[PDB]
């Protein structure tokens, strides 16, 4: 009865091109795709317009020194971005760029001509250039009390998740699917409602975020207590959804050794194109219409389910290390700088970013 | 207007206020900064 899914998995694995690189070259196609609209060159006038439109924070690099406009709406996100740029700036040529640190992308594809804005998340309907989000170092959501200063330090969180996964080998994991998050997209609602109807099948509950104003923000129930990502690893099946844009939850779930149920296929981060459905995770239709069949399938094909979870965990373990984040930053900005068709001049009043 | 408070910009149990194309974090006593990140 599972032939359709079993064949899909065999097909996807036969199609799969494994990455054997020890560096971030496995993501190079994302850079090439994101820079394709700028192959005709980025002019000084184009850059001046992007800056005037305040689509992001204006950075400049000259002589391996980083400069920035005064204003940043989210200082902690600029600090996270700056952490990585400063790591690699000794090898970067002169350039300038606008780095959007808001959640949502800024350059819809229907805009002509394309203008270059760096954003952490997009869909294929945007021309923003993806970069590794600030949160790999600092500045992610401050979920009280578990991440009081903001979700960050991917290097440390990786280690904590690997230790937690070791405490919860697959066979000891709980078979009720699990989700804890806030109502940042209504696409999450059908899972919460399915959970309320069938709590043995799914344990999915809305926590509150800092914009909570009423019970409407938790679908009419008291908010659930927040749960550390390391405490997700006891569950076999972990759901991931878009929020405002893509969610930082996603990468963490793989390191639990659990099987990720990834809902939808529109909202991306730079590493997502290398994570493949049925190879690394279970794809779920955006409207959740096939979620009950998928949960029955994985329960009836637990050996396959485990194989998928282990591949996803290994991919994040081996190809989304801190060094991959820094490498991608360096390769992205180096490649981007080639398309500036003019010589950058430091702006009056931009302070240097140290250290 | 984007409600920036949805992404929990305020640290250390501060309160987030969504304003006209900006947000403000109202710190617990003892904290300051845009994100209430500086512990006085
Ligand atoms: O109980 C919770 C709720 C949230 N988070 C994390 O906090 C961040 C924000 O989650 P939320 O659902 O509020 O927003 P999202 O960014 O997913 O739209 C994500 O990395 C979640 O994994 C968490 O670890 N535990
Ligand atoms: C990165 O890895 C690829 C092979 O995976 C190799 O061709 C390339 O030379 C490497 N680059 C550096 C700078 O190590
Ligand atoms: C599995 O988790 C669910 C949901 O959290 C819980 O209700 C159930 O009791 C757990 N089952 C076992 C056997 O621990
Ligand atoms: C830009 O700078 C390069 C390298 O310093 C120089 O050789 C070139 O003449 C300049 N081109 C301009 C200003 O158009
Ligand atoms: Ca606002």
């Amino acid at each position: 009865k599972w032939k359709v899914f079993i064949d899909q998995i065999n097909r996807s694995l036969e199609n799969y091109e494994p990455c054997s690189s020890q560096n971030c070259s496995c993501y190079h196609g994302v850079i090439e795709e994101d820079l394709t609209p700028f192959r005709g060159g980025i002019s000084r006038k184009m850059m001046a317009e992007v800056v005037r439109r305040k689509l992001g924070t204006h950075y400049q690099i000259t002589k391996n020194r980083l400069y920035r406009e005064n204003d940043c709406m989210f200082p902690s996100r600029c600090s996270g971005v700056e952490h990585f740029i400063l790591e690699v700036i000794g090898r970067l040529p002169d350039m300038e760029m606008v780095i959007n640190v808001r959640d949502y992308p800024q350059v819809p594809k229907w805009m002509e001509p394309a203008i270059p804005v760096f954003s952490f998340s997009k869909t294929s309907e945007y021309h923003d250039i993806m970069y590794p989000a600030w949160t790999f170092w600092e500045g992610g959501p401050a979920v009280w009390p578990i991440y009081p200063t903001g979700l960050g330090r991917w290097d440390l969180f990786r280690e904590d998740l690997v230790r937690s996964a070791a405490q919860w080998p697959w066979k000891k994991k709980n078979s009720t699917a699990y989700f804890r998050g806030s109502r940042t997209s209504p696409e999450r609602d059908p899972l919460i409602l399915l959970s309320r109807k069938n709590p043995k099948l799914v344990d999915a509950e809305y926590t509150k975020n800092q914009a909570w104003k009423s019970m409407k923000d938790t679908l009419g129930k008291p908010a659930a207590k927040d749960v550390h990502l390391v405490d997700h690893c006891k569950y076999k099946y972990l759901f991931n959804f878009r929020g405002v844009a893509a969610s930082f939850r996603f990468k963490h779930l793989f390191l639990c050794g659990s099987l990720v149920f990834h809902v939808g296929d529109e909202w991306l981060e730079f590493f997502y194109p290398q994570l493949k459905p049925w190879v690394h995770y279970i794809p779920v239709k955006t409207d959740l219409s096939n979620v009950q069949e998928l949960l029955q399938f994985v329960k009836a094909n637990d050996d396959v389910a485990q194989e998928i979870a282990e591949r996803g965990s290994q991919f994040i373990r081996n190809h989304l290390q801190m060094d991959d984040i820094t490498c991608y930053w360096e390769n992205l900005l180096s490649e981007y700088s080639k398309f500036l068709s003019y010589n950058v001049t430091r702006r009056k009043g931009y302070d240097q970013i140290i250290p | 207007d984007v409600n920036e408070c949805v992404t929990n910009p305020c640290q250390n149990d501060a309160t987030c206020l969504d304003q006209i194309g900006e947000f403000q974090c109202i710190c617990m006593p003892g904290y300051e900064g845009v994100h209430c990140e500086v512990n006085t």
